[PDB]
């Protein structure tokens, strides 16, 4: 059961 | 970058989760580069071994993506036709 109000992943990543 | 049971163990849950988000991202990213921040949470809130799976069948973690791009496209339209 999908709960598309989840927050965002945000990944240790570099971004743009 | 292959993740063990053993990892996961007596870290915290929350720290469990950025630990499998960081695996099934780039794949989740692949999919769908556009959602891939709002998936990857999405599938996130599965248990934790539902997870371990997805990450070594590729077949499953299609399915579970395709079935939070649905439910998250119709999220999204439903409420903004509510407010049209
Ligand atoms: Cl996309």
């Amino acid at each position: 059961n999908l709960n598309p109000n989840a927050a965002e992943f945000v990944p240790g990543v570099k971004y743009g | 970058s292959p993740l063990t049971a053993s990892m996961l163990a007596s870290a915290p849950p929350q720290e469990q989760k950025q630990m499998l988000g960081e695996r099934l991202f780039p794949l989740i990213q692949a999919m769908h580069p556009t959602l891939a921040g709002k998936i990857t949470g999405m599938l996130l809130e599965i248990d934790n071994s539902e997870l371990l799976h997805m990450l070594e069948s590729p077949e499953s973690l299609r399915s579970k993506v395709d079935e939070a791009v649905a439910v998250l496209q119709a999220h999204q339209a439903k409420e903004a036709a509510q407010k049209a």
